[PDB]
């Protein structure tokens, strides 16, 4: 979409953006992107997981 | 041209309250005044929120 300057920063993110500052959320999405990435074995279905989450080891 | 003032010597410790009487008032700001600091200050705070950084992280 094509987003509006000025608008009142509402939601979970809204909320910790008013409280942080929108450069501190941007780096706190970073970090839980490494936890996300590192920490867990995810897929849309469990083939796509698995596949992933694969290794003769 | 002017006189050179004579030795510094106000008084030491007035009274807050008196200096808070003339102080609060003339501190005042118009709505849009108070805007545009508000924006500059958040982005600023902004930006410190962003390195490695000084005394007070360590």
């Amino acid at each position: 979409r094509v987003i509006q300057p000025g608008e009142t920063p509402d939601g979970t993110i809204g909320r910790l953006v008013k409280r942080l500052g929108a450069p501190a959320v941007r780096t706190a999405t970073r970090q839980a992107m490494r936890l996300m990435g590192n920490h867990f074995v995810l897929g849309e279905t469990i083939e796509q997981a698995l596949e992933r989450g694969k290794p003769g080891q | 041209m002017p006189n050179i003032p004579p030795p510094f010597t106000a008084p030491y410790a007035p009274d807050d309250a008196e200096i808070a009487a003339r102080l609060l008032p003339a501190s005042h700001l118009s709505p849009p005044q108070e805007a545009r600091i508000h924006r500059t200050a958040t982005r600023l705070i902004e930006a410190i929120r962003k390195r490695l950084g000084g005394v007070e992280d360590m």
